[PDB]
RNA sequence: UAGGAUAGGGGCCUACCAUGGUGGUGACGGGUGACGGAGAAUUAGGGUUCGAUUCCGGAGAGGGAGCCUGAGAAACGGCUACCACAUCCAAGGAAGGCAGCAGGCGCGCAAAUUACCCAAUCCUGACACGGGGAGGUAGUGACAAUAAAUAACAAUACCGGGGUCUGGUAAUUGGAAUGAGUACAAUCUAAAUCCCUUAACGAGGAUCCAUUGGAGGGCAAGUCUGGUGCCAGCAGCCGCGGUAAUUCCAGCUCCAAUAGCGUAAUUUAAGUUGUUGCAGUUAAAAAGCUCGUAGUUGGACCUUGGGCCGCGACCCCGUUACUUUGAAGAAAUUAGAGUGCUCAAAGCAAGCCAUCGCUCUGGAUACAUUAGCAUGGGAUAACAUCAUAGGA
């Protein structure tokens, strides 16, 4: 036996059934431009998420609301929709949770955020940096786009103490400059 | 098999010993003595998952085998002892002094006890029966053998033995409103007073036994133990009194902790 | 990630003759109380099968 | 109509196990009759090259679809396999080792090549698409 | 049937070098390309 | 011959509310159908219904008041515990507001929400909305 | 029935005796490319298919058989013999069992190093110490899975759109940014190595150059150019190719997915197996007709009202199905609570202004057919009775 061998792994998204559908192929490259996804997949895996969230409070609905289950499961479900501002406050409902779209959860990627919050001037801008390790939520820095900003974390976004345009030193191009100058 | 298993596999383990999937191939196998081996706590587990004293398996026998462990008023090398419910597990080094309970979610807890409360453990009588020469004897189910028990103790009772003279110094008679502890089943950890005893010819007898605060719950009876005469019981209790909790409730104190 | 801070463990023994006797032979071998022996486990294996074969005083010389 | 009672499982159970055999692809997976086959169930097999050889195209169509006779090695079954790939007949050689694949429909011949469900995949241990890619080379 | 026209029509056509282009961009920055094509400015190869 | 006494009362039902008939006989009746029946009445599905005794199996005169898409009998009657009501008025109901799932339990013959009220399981009889 | 034997029940065996036992509710036999289960894939629900493999149980150590020792073996890294292979020999003999680890032939469509180590987990011995190809570490490894680069910005010029404003384009022009890589070092580690961290170095055609399949329809994308001319070839299917080929061979361009994609049993699609839920006048399909056993299915009828207190209660030694509740139904897997491994797949951790410590830190819960046990209910239904009640 290899110990190795017991560690949990999963898929984190599917493929369409139609690949060539005209609609669907439009409106995924709208949602992957308007928020700079490297491919598809990452709409899929945001949609696959989506999909498992909706299921579960589809699930809650179909139960009496005073199950134990219900109020015990709709409360985390509701939790950690109002944790990642997927919902708001007058959203305190699981049938809100059905309305959530995968727009919702793009818009709390840490790409996103940094776009928007003025560090970045452009989306793919805002990619670039999170990849080169200029971004820090609070004081862990975060090279992963993908990463979901929680409302309690969204004011903690900054440059990272290490990078030039965070306080830190210059960059290997400007110091090479400067050399040579 | 060709013989008895050497070896535990971890997955195999007892899930109240809250043993990681990761951590290795295999689980220490309790080695035999007074409790059983799906029931027990291993003095290993004792000593480096829940003590925090040893952090390596080597370690825990450097421990064990300087003699600063007894179990039961007894010191114990083998790492593997089954320590179970209700023994007394004191370390004279430190000063410190554990009686092996369950809390209410089924798993063994380090409760901490006086020098004085140390001195004596519970056990529940499994039967009374003529030994050689006729004479009377007692055995529980933590493995003890007691020769001429007082004639009024029975089988399922509970009897409070003193380590240090090794006798029965008082005992408790398994009748209706005894304040109990679940040691088996689903209900494990659980305390409250017997309502009723529900025999059944033939087969498993079913105690229905209700809670404090009112809830009720029954088990059968081979996972009930008298730990008390009346509504107060003879040793302290872990900090939920016994008292089980639903998630719901759980999640309450979870939130009015985290708002303090 | 990211720098700026490490984690680790850290053991502290009362006196000495603690730690060379409940230390870890690899550990006082980095902190300089201890010599590693340089040893092949697959060369003590054969050698060891090699006087299986023979019996007394003269497995020594085998 | 059909049995409806509640003491009838036996009844519904029994006439669907009569029934099943009906369906085409329950009976072929069911009846044994695959290990017959020339792959006996394998996906692909290897074999030797026998003998080139073209065979014409159905009615509607005319070209010579130049397959190989394959004799294959797990089980000296002698199939004709199809070589895609306008010029890889050329890379084909009597006594070379070849890779044959189904063509796809299960055993049924495919397209107008008739009696042929085999393709040439790989030759003497280059895959057809390289050659035809010019991407490796046949070894001597 | 005659085996010896195998070859024949890829033998004969004429090679043509492919011509050495620019890459296109590689990864999200190709995904920005064809969003902005497709929704910021026939079928996409009309031969207009 | 007769097997269901009730899926006889039931189709004749729904045949005479598609017809448009105002007045519906049930024959024979018997002590599940007038059960049934008031269930129905409760939920305002149908009028008055009037017993006649002929010494016999009984005669029912339903009045109909134009409230009924179907009513029909399942058969056999599964045994439906309290958890697969929801299977089952998913299976039969026209949606999750309206409908009833008609059930014979120990508790007495009731509406799938009045055996969820008193969680009582059964057997289905059948279905109306 | 009586013995014998065994650790012990038992036709397990023996002696005698009787004629039983199973079977369309499928015995017996045959097939299985059949070890069983936990489970796995796919699943609206129902379902279909798989389950050699790390957890549990069983079985075997070339095939049989028989044993010794021992608490425990019908043991095979123990013995004895036969069968089949097969090794050394000085020909007199002697020694065998990789379905352990690695590795090698062979077989094949099909699968890695003759590495290091007991540091972890744990087991074992006379034993704190030895040993452990259990197990771990590294190597090979696009089985499978997770995250994630291959550029970003600005100015000129163009095209614009909404002169101005604002957008997209250029191997244009500029400075910024950075990791792939290299490497001090530290860290890692049993020792190494990888990761994480980090000096110095490390981008312009940022050649530090992304591919795999396609472009008639299904099905996203060309009625562009050259060649071939029913040939060569393509084509899952329908079809294309005979001189103007949107389909072959190529170039250009475009399309899909993207560090991946193509090709060759099973699920879905399939309400084309249908219990939910299909059909049977003419499409495939009502036996020529009737009787008839088993099976399946079987009319109605029997304690209801009522009020009171107060949703419970009150008042005026036949079974079973079914349902309700409880106890069980290993872990892992699944669902799911908590928790910022930087995210994630994960894991079962952790968190706290920094604490010689603390939070009793956490390490939930749900599900789990059928069969078994127990509790309440008796509407529905099954079986058994059901005018010598000859009742008490
Ligand atoms: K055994
Ligand atoms: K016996
Ligand atoms: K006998
Ligand atoms: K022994
Ligand atoms: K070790
Ligand atoms: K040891
Ligand atoms: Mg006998
Ligand atoms: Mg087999
Ligand atoms: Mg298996
Ligand atoms: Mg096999
Ligand atoms: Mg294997
Ligand atoms: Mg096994
Ligand atoms: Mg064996
Ligand atoms: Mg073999
Ligand atoms: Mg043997
Ligand atoms: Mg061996
Ligand atoms: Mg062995
Ligand atoms: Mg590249
Ligand atoms: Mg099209
Ligand atoms: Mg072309
Ligand atoms: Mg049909
Ligand atoms: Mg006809
Ligand atoms: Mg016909
Ligand atoms: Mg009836």
């Amino acid at each position: 036996v290899h110990v190795n061998f017991y560690r949990n792994y999963g898929k984190t998204f599917k493929k369409p059934r139609r690949p060539y559908e005209k609609e669907r192929l439009d409106a995924e490259l709208k949602l992957v431009g308007e928020y700079g996804l490297r491919c598809k997949r990452e709409l899929w895996r945001v949609q696959y998420a989506l999909s498992r969230i909706r299921n579960a409070a589809r699930h809650l609905l179909t139960l009496d609301e005073k199950n134990p289950r219900r109020i015990f499961e709709g409360a985390a479900l509701l939790r950690r929709m109002n944790r990642y501002g997927l919902l708001a406050e007058g959203q305190d409902k699981l049938d809100y949770v059905l309305a959530l779209t995968a727009e919702n959860f793009l818009a709390r990627r840490l790409q996103t955020l940094v776009f928007k919050a003025g560090m970045a001037k452009s989306i793919h801008h805002a990619r670039v940096l999170i990849r080169q390790r200029h971004i820090r939520v609070g004081r862990q820095i975060v090279n992963v786009p993908s990463f979901m900003v929680r409302v309690e974390s969204e004011k903690h976004i900054d440059f990272s103490l290490t990078s030039p345009f965070g306080g830190g030193p210059a960059g290997r191009v400007k110091r090479k400059n400067q050399k040579k100058a | 098999a060709r013989g008895l298993k050497k070896h535990l596999k971890r997955l195999n383990a007892p899930s109240h010993w809250m043993l990681d999937k990761l951590g290795g191939a295999f689980a220490p196998k309790p080695s035999s003595g007074p409790h059983k081996a799906r029931e027990c706590l291993p003095l290993i587990l004792i000593l480096r998952n829940r003590l925090k004293y040893a952090l390596t398996y080597r370690e825990v026998q450097s421990i064990l085998m300087q003699r600063h462990i007894m179990v039961d008023g007894k010191v114990r090398t083998d790492k593997t002892y089954p320590a179970g419910f209700m023994d007394i597990i004191s370390i004279p080094k430190t000063g410190e002094n554990y009686r092996l309970l369950y809390d209410t979610k089924g798993r063994f807890r380090l409760h901490s006890v006086r020098d004085e409360d140390a001195k004596f453990k519970l056990c529940k009588v499994r039967s009374v029966q003529f030994g050689q020469k006729g004479i009377p004897y007692l055995n529980t189910y933590d493995g003890r053998t007691i020769r001429y028990p007082d004639p009024l103790i029975k089988a399922n009772d509970t009897i409070k033995l003193d380590l240090e003279t090794n006798k029965i110094v008082d005992f408790i008679k398994f009748d209706v409103g005894n304040v109990v502890m679940v040691t088996g089943g689903r209900n494990t950890g659980r305390v409250g007073v017997i309502k009723n005893r529900e025999k059944h010819k033939g087969t498993f007898e079913t105690i229905h036994v209700e809670d404090a605060q009112g809830h009720q719950f029954a088990t059968r009876l081979g996972n009930v133990f008298t730990i008390g005469k009346g509504t107060k019981p003879w040793v302290s209790l872990p900090k939920g009194k016994g008292i089980k909790l639903t998630i719901i409730e759980e999640q309450r104190k979870r939130d009015a902790a985290a708002q303090a | 990630f990211g720098g700026g801070k490490s984690s680790g463990f850290g053991l502290i023994y009362d006196n000495l003759e603690s730690a060379k006797k409940f230390e870890p032979k690899y550990r006082l071998i980095r902190n300089g109380l201890a010599t590693k022996v340089e040893k092949s486990r697959k060369q003590i294996k054969e050698r060891k099968n090699r006087t299986k074969k023979i019996r007394g005083v003269k497995k020594t010389k085998a | 109509g059909k049995t409806r009672g509640m003491g009838a499982g036996r009844k519904l159970k029994t006439h669907r196990r009569n029934q099943r055999w009906a369906d085409k692809a329950y009976k072929k997976s069911h009846l044994g009759n695959e290990w017959k086959k020339p792959f006996a169930g394998s996906s692909h097999a290897k074999g030797i090259v026998l003998e080139k050889i073209g065979i014409e195209a159905k009615q509607p169509n005319s070209a010579i679809r130049k397959c190989a006779r394959v004799q294959l090695v797990k089980n000296g079954k002698k199939i004709a396999a199809f070589v895609p790939n306008d010029g890889c007949l050329n890379f084909i050689e009597e006594n070379d080792e070849v890779l044959i694949a189904g063509f796809g429909r299960k055993g049924h011949a495919v397209g107008d090549i008739p009696g042929v469900r085999f393709k040439v995949v790989k030759v003497s241990g280059v895959s057809l698409l390289a050659l035809f890619k010019e991407k490796k080379e046949k070894p001597r | 049937g005659s085996l010896a026209r195998a070859g024949k029509v890829r033998g004969q056509t004429p090679k043509v070098a492919k011509q050495d282009k620019k890459k296109q961009p590689r990864g999200r920055a190709h995904k920005r390309i064809q969003y902005n094509r497709r929704f910021v400015t026939r079928g996409p190869n009309s031969s207009e | 011959v007769r097997v269901s006494v009730l899926n006889d009362a039931l189709k004749s039902m729904y045949n005479a509310e598609k017809r448009g008939k105002r007045q519906v006989m049930i024959r024979p009746s018997s002590k599940v159908i007038i059960k049934f029946l008031i269930v129905m009445q409760k939920h305002g599905y149908i009028g008055e219904f009037e017993y006649v005794d002929d010494h016999r199996s009984g005669k029912i005169v339903v009045e109909l008041n134009g409230r009924l898409n179907k009513c029909g009998v399942i058969s056999p009657r599964f045994d439906v515990g309290v958890k697969e009501i929801e299977g089952w008025t998913a299976r039969l109901l026209p949606s999750r507001q309206f409908g009833y799932i008609v059930l014979t339990t120990s508790a007495g013959i009731m509406d799938h929400e009045e055996a969820r009220r008193k969680n009582v399981g059964g057997k289905v009889l059948g279905f109306f909305y």
